[PDB]
């Protein structure tokens, strides 16, 4: 028996980008062609790429040709995929099996194939951002919590630019959850509080997503 | 030697690596033959069976 | 550039039977056909790697015929270890390309869904989350399209289906289907329906629950 | 300018495995040894890989020395690294770094830095599932519910074994949480749900988190 | 090779003269770099064979040493000096790096004003609840906080973020989010912010009752 061993494969969001990469074990891939195999949702097998021995020549399936790259490394016995802006139908298992025979020859079929790694991309390839309001509760601080958004960034500005002293928008934080947050806060005269309107303007470019809160107290 | 079998010896400067690779390429079938085909050793099995 | 054009789809049989399958070129190739089971969520097995040529190792019971552009497989009296998918290949020096599968199932006559809806357990909605379930329980063949309605509004994209593969002592399929909705959105809306479409029944049948009764 | 771009950053899971990788443009990177480094929580640097020119030679740290792997395919400008076994201490800021000068020499600093990109290994390595009863309403059918669980599997059986006709334990879905979800149904006599106690006795075996959850009419 | 720096912080004034010190475990001759690296920001270079200046670094920046004994000297520190600087010896084929100077602007400890926020009813309602302390406006930038909740030294289920040094005060803000769900978070009444700083003389405690 030999054995081969794909690792990287997980969730992934459209035009986002991830590579996989595949071990071996009781073999040596620096006398094979190497190649790359997807079983698709729809049952099918899919062929996705191959590097010949020495490195020589790179080939590609037509649906992913001059989006992924196809490497190798013949001293550690490891081969790569790298899958630059994934498509939803990119979403697959994806088998790395080794073309070879007893006695190699100029072709021959897949005789060993790993147990392959699951790729799932997710259609969302940006999320617009929820928004809202820190109500203030001398001086005072208020505030917008910018949330649930993706990719970065988002600006922030208070009164359409007009409220520029006092505001602190923080660095966003990445949550468990693969989504960001950020809070814009500013302080201002408690005096104010009844008079002065304050609305932080929330533009999110990558979703093309504007959001106006109004910020009052409670 | 290839001024030997006649050919000018530039033939061999100007494409020494695809000659080198050819004779590495050519030592590498011996083995996959040897390994495979107990038959090649044919004549010295007769002598002894 | 050659495609495939393998055939049935899906295979129907039963232990004992003699299946044949018939793999056709769209233009012809120099008998550079190979032929691999597949058992659902596994690497493929490489039966045959040369049309009619079986690799060592695999059980007597399978056989193929190749002509440059029409070729077959056949399996001599199916075990229950053969109902799995059988796929064609075409390799060339760089590339390759597959047949869609032909799916070999064990038959039965058409069998209609018995089917069911779930509402949310009230411990699952206090977290905030309701998971509303359509089990499609016993059918056959295993084809059959289920669509959530919510307020009699068609549902689209918020869904997710899975299928057991063929039970051990009737071989029909079983479907179900996962509506998720927040809390909030749960509460928004009254009735909560499934609405089924299958090979025996002769309407579709919809199952349904108002919220709360 | 020199253009470097690194890919493959996000979440992982400490004993989990990821792939990162970096692209070039306006070099060929043949003539470079090239490096990974990371900066990690404390804001300063570690080296974590290098590579030399016609990848003579690989050295590593040892914090990440026999777990990770670095590779390079110069024919298509790209440059690998293999994070197998993460853990928490690997969080950082990950960049591809070129060795080199305005005159390359035997020994060289780091001279081009792409943007770098970001990796963050979440101590989440075997979490455990929320279990749930699925209540029954001639044929009844009732069942349990299990979410949140990361990796597979979550097994359930029916009173310790006591009961397995007509038993059903559906394949996991993967969330777009990142998390697996599944469930088991049994169907029985209607006749029964007054007398017999149906259970479910379950395990994540990852964690090894034994649950137990008596499913009855509501 | 192992190396060390001092100081680990260096707070100064602009236009002053300051030299930053990496020590070697061992001789590495004049093998040693130094390089200036901003937040958020991937290292530039700056010296290397121990004194020679890269091309295009201002002159203002020079080191000297060589042995165990390194000093990177920038004379006239300008706004733009004051960032994160490392010591970094370099080998044939390898690297090793000491850990690292922060510069920063000096000014008067001033101590943080502490304000602690309950969870809006709004994200609550939706089954989640981020509290939130704000540290404001404290100096130097060693602040640590500890939530707890009825009395619980709260661990793991928090997260922190520091603004750099404000242009017109040279402070330091912190924000700290306790995050809990909504089950989690009616379990407990009082949320506490526990804040000790080189300004405080005991620790500040900022709280409120839940409801
Ligand atoms: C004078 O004559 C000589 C020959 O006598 C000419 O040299 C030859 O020139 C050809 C044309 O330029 C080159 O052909 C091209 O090569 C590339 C890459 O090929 C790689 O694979 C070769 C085969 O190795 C296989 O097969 C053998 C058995 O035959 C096995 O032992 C081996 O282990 C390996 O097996 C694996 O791969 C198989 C598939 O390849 C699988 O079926 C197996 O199961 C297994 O997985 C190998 O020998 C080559 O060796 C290298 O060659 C490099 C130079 O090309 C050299 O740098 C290096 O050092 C090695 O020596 C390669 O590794 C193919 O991809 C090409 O395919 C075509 O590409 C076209 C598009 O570009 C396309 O349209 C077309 O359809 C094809 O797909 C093509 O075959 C030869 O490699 C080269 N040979 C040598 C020894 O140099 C010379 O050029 C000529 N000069 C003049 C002026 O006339």
């Amino acid at each position: 028996e030999v054995q081969l061993v794909e690792s990287g494969g997980g969730l992934v969001k459209a035009g986002g980008s991830l590579i996989l990469s595949c071990g071996v074990s009781n073999f040596r891939i620096s006398a094979h062609t190497m190649n790359w195999v997807r079983r698709v949702p729809g049952g099918g097998l899919e062929w996705v790429a191959s590097i010949s021995t020495s490195s020589t020549y790179r080939d590609y399936a037509d649906a992913v040709k001059g989006r992924f790259t196809v490497s190798r490394d013949d001293l550690e016995d490891f081969v790569y995929l790298q899958m630059h802006k994934m498509r939803v139908e990119d979403t697959a298992i994806y088998y790395c099996a080794r073309k070879g025979s007893d006695r190699l020859s100029d072709n021959d079929p897949f005789d060993a194939w790993g147990p392959g790694t699951v790729v799932t991309v997710s259609p969302a390839s940006t999320k617009g951002p929820s928004v809202f309001p820190l109500a203030p509760s001398g001086t005072a601080a208020l505030g917008c919590l910018v949330k649930d958004y993706f990719p970065e960034p988002v600006t922030v500005s208070w009164n359409s630019g007009a409220l520029t002293s006092g505001v602190h928008t923080f660095p966003a934080v990445l949550q468990s959850s693969g989504l960001y947050s950020l809070s814009s806060v500013v302080t201002v005269p408690s005096s104010s509080l009844g008079t002065q309107t304050y609305i932080c303007n929330v533009n999110h470019k990558p979703s093309n997503t504007k959001v106006d809160k109004k910020v009052e107290p409670k | 030697r290839f001024n030997g079998i006649g050919v000018t010896q530039n033939v061999l400067y100007e494409n020494q690596k695809l000659i080198a690779n050819q004779f590495n390429s050519a030592i590498g079938k011996i083995q996959d033959s040897l390994s495979s085909t107990a038959s090649a050793l044919g004549k010295l099995q007769d002598v002894v069976n | 550039d050659v495609v495939m054009t393998q055939s049935p789809s899906t295979l129907s049989a039963s232990v004992g039977d003699t299946i044949t399958i018939t793999c056709r070129a769209s233009q012809s190739i120099e008998t550079w056909l190979a032929w691999y089971q597949q058992k659902p969520g596994k690497a493929p097995k490489l039966l045959i790697y040369k049309a009619s040529t079986l690799k060592t190792g695999v059980p007597s019971r399978f056989s193929g015929s190749g002509s440059g552009t029409e070729f077959t497989l056949t399996i001599s009296g199916l075990q229950f270890d053969d109902f799995a998918t059988y796929h064609c290949q075409h390799y060339a020096g760089y590339s390759a390309t597959f047949g869609q599968g032909t799916r070999v199932e064990i038959k039965r006559t058409v069998a209609a869904p018995s089917v069911f809806i779930f509402p949310p357990s009230d411990e699952q909605l206090k977290s905030g989350t309701a998971s509303v379930v359509c089990l499609l329980n016993n059918f056959y063949p295993r084809e059959a399209k289920v669509q959530w309605k919510v307020d009699n509004a068609l549902q689209s994209g918020n869904s997710q289906e899975s299928v057991t593969e063929q039970d051990s002592k009737d071989s029909t399929y079983s479907l179900s289907s996962t509506l998720t909705l927040s809390k909030a959105d749960y509460e928004k809306h009254k009735v909560y329906a499934c609405e089924v479409t299958h090979q025996g029944l002769s309407s579709p049948v919809t199952k349904s629950f108002n919220r709360g009764e």
